[PDB]
């Protein structure tokens, strides 16, 4: 028995980037032509790529041609596939297999294939954020929430550009759902709470998303 | 050599790296030759049997 | 450049039955096809290396036929192992291209889908997220279609299914859809329904419930 | 200006396997030695990884010594780093550093040096699953429900093994949230719902979490 | 090879000439670099043999040293020269870092003033809690929040944010987010959260009761 072992599959967003590799057991890639397979949810099996041995040659399918780029390592004996700006449709499970035979010719089938490792491409390339108010319980702050955004950057600013004066906006943090989250905030007088109006404009040009959200007292 | 041949010597040197490759995968198939196929000793294994 | 026509795209038959596949290429190839099953969700097995060429170790069940234009693969009574998909693939030296592979399977009588639907639990829906099921529990053979109507209006993107292969004691299919809804959407609307069209039924299938009843 | 641009950056999980790769312009990468280094929690740096010309030799930090794996593919110009088994303490940005000069020489500081991408290992390499009843409504069907968890399986059984008849585990389902999703049913007379006790014993046997949930009628 | 580098933190004023020094663990003979790095950017080159400084890099940074001891002279500091700053040992085919210097605008020490901010309503009926506890305009950088619900030290549910030095105060400000499910937010009554901070004598705690 000889073994192939792929890594690096999981969850990626449409329009973003992953690279895969496969490492093998009990051979040596520097004899082969090695090569990615895919079967897509309808069920067939889709060639992906391949690169020859000594490094020369690499080919790719069509639908993959020009944004996939194959990799090898002859030594330690990996083979990698950079994916980017990923479509929907090229969710799959990603096979690594070895072109081979008992005896190597010119033109052989694939005689070994690792277990395959899965990715899934979501079809949401960006995400347009939530806004929510700070609001203001000498001198008092209050300032708006961002929220549930993908990707950066977020602009904000307050009252059309008009209040920057103590004005905050930090960085943004990324959550563990991977989207980002990000709060500006401003100190200004108590005494303004009940005339002066205060908005903030977060712009969020990745998803074209805008809103005026108004600050006040509860 | 190539001289031994008639061959002029800088078709040697103008394709010594195809020349070296050549010599190097000519002899990895001696390997699968003599690996794959134990018939390829007929004469020894003749002598012996 | 090839396409591979493969013929038929699900197979049915049973335990001991002789059975025959084709794959017809789109514009000649010098006899270069092979032939692999795959179990779901498996890397595929390499069955036949050239056509009528059987790859060593594979079980002497297994057969094929190549003319340069046309071909099959051929099974010498089926083993319950054997009802998986099956795989034409040509392959030229640095590309192949495979056929839309022929499913085989347990055959029985057409038999249409007892439906259910279910609301989402208490516990589920305080914690904030609705998931409500429509359950298809056995139905032959595997095609079926659901949708998702919330107030009478037709949902979409929304939904995920899933198919359970072929039971051990009937060989029907199953499938279940889980629509997803935070609490604050779920608790907008009253009526949540799943419509069902299948083989087995003269007309769409409906079971539904109004939340809070 | 010398183009450099990180990609394959985002969430990982400890235990888990991720790859980087760098691609390049305005030069060839085959007259370079080429790094890998990352900023620690602490805004330090660290050296990661270096391939050198023609990849001759690879040289690791003894942290990722073992653990990862540099790679590099001149006729296409990018450079790779697999990071199999990542640790919290692998949370960094990442960024693909050219050894080099205004001219070459055997031994050399890093001069062009790409945007970086970030990385991150969140320390929830087994979570464990939420498990939640599905309750009943001549032929009765009741059930169990799993929600987030990493890895895979949840494993369920009914009554300890004293139910087998009717019994469904479906496939799990990959949620937009990253972590797994799935069911248990079973069928079984209606007449029973009142006389037998129902209850599901399950296990996410990568954190070894073991559950147990009665299933009755509301 | 292992490097040291003092100061950690060096403060000082726009126009001073500072050093830095870096220390080896045995003789790396001329064969260290320096770098400027500023926050979110990757490190730029300013020296290296020691001396050598790169084309383009002002002539106000300079370094000197050889064998084990090592230093870093910045004569005249602009606005610009207030970063981290990094010495490098560099080897044919490898290198080692030191653990850096930051280099900040020396002000007085100020305490910051504490705020603490329980989750909004909208959030709050969407299923999550995140409170936000604010430490404002304090020097130096060196801040600790710990925060508390019920007397209960919580530890890993909480992230911090801080702000670069402000251009016109030289001060810092910190935000930290605990968050919270709104099960697990409804479980417990008073949060806390406790400051300390070279400004305050004793910690500083900012307290809410939930409703
Ligand atoms: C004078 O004559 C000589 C020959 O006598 C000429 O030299 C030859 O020139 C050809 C044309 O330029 C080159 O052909 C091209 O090569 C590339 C790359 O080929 C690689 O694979 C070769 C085969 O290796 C296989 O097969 C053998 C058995 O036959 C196995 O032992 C081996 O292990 C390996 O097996 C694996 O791969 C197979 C598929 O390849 C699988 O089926 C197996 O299962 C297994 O996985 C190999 O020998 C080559 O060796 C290198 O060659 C490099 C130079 O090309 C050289 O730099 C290096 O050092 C090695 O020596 C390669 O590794 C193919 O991709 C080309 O394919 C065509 O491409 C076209 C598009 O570009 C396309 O339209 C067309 O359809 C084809 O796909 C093509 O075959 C030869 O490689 C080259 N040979 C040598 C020794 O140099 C010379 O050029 C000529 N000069 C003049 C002026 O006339």
């Amino acid at each position: 028995e000889v073994q192939l072992v792929e890594s690096g599959g999981g969850l990626v967003k449409a329009g973003g980037s992953l690279i895969l590799s496969c490492g093998v057991s009990n051979f040596r890639i520097s004899a082969h032509t090695m090569n990615w397979v895919r079967r897509v949810p309808g069920g067939g099996l889709e060639w992906v790529a391949s690169i020859s041995t000594s490094s020369t040659y690499r080919d790719y399918a069509d639908a993959v041609k020009g944004r996939f780029t194959v990799s090898r390592d002859d030594l330690e004996d990996f083979v990698y596939l950079q994916m980017h700006k990923m479509r929907v449709e090229d969710t799959a499970i990603y096979y690594c297999a070895r072109k081979g035979s008992d005896r190597l010719s010119d033109n052989d089938p694939f005689d070994a294939w690792g277990p395959g490792t899965v990715v899934t491409v979501s079809p949401a390339s960006t995400k347009g954020p939530s806004v929510f108010p700070l609001a203001p319980s000498g001198t008092a702050a209050l300032g708006c929430l961002v929220k549930d955004y993908f990707p950066e950057p977020v602009t904000v600013s307050w009252n059309s550009g008009a209040l920057t004066s103590g004005v905050h906006t930090f960085p943004a943090v990324l959550q563990s759902s991977g989207l980002y989250s990000l709060s500006s905030v401003v100190t200004v007088p108590s005494s303004s709470l009940g005339t002066q109006t205060y908005i903030c404009n977060v712009n969020h040009k990745p998803s074209n998303t805008k809103v005026d959200k108004k600050v006040e007292p509860k | 050599r190539f001289n031994g041949i008639g061959v002029t010597q800088n078709v040697l040197y103008e394709n010594q790296k195809l020349i070296a490759n050549q010599f190097n995968s000519a002899i990895g198939k001696i390997q699968d030759s003599l690996s794959s196929t134990a018939s390829a000793l007929g004469k020894l294994q003749d002598v012996v049997n | 450049d090839v396409v591979m026509t493969q013929s038929p795209s699900t197979l049915s038959a049973s335990v001991g039955d002789t059975i025959t596949i084709t794959c017809r290429a789109s514009q000649s190839i010098e006899t270069w096809l092979a032939w692999y099953q795959q179990k779901p969700g498996k890397a595929p097995k390499l069955l036949i290396y050239k056509a009528s060429t059987l790859k060593t170790g594979v079980p002497s069940r297994f057969s094929g036929s190549g003319s340069g234009t046309e071909f099959t693969l051929t099974i010498s009574g089926l083993q319950f192992d054997d009802f998986a998909t099956y795989h034409c693939q040509h392959y030229a030296g640095y590309s192949a291209t495979f056929g839309q592979g022929t499913r085989v399977e347990i055959k029985r009588t057409v038999a249409a889908p007892s439906v259910f639907i279910f609301p989402p639990s208490d516990e589920q829906l305080k914690s904030g997220t609705a998931s409500v099921v429509c359950l298809l529990n056995n139905f032959y053979p595997r095609e079926a279609k659901v949708q998702w109507k919330v107030d009478n209006a037709l949902q979409s993107g929304n939904s995920q299914e899933s198919v359970t292969e072929q039971d051990s004691k009937d060989s029907t299919y199953s499938l279940s859809s889980t629509l997803t809804l935070s609490k604050a959407d779920y608790e907008k609307h009253k009526v949540y329904a799943c419509e069902v069209t299948h083989q087995g039924l003269s007309s769409p299938v409906t079971k539904s419930f109004n939340r809070g009843e």
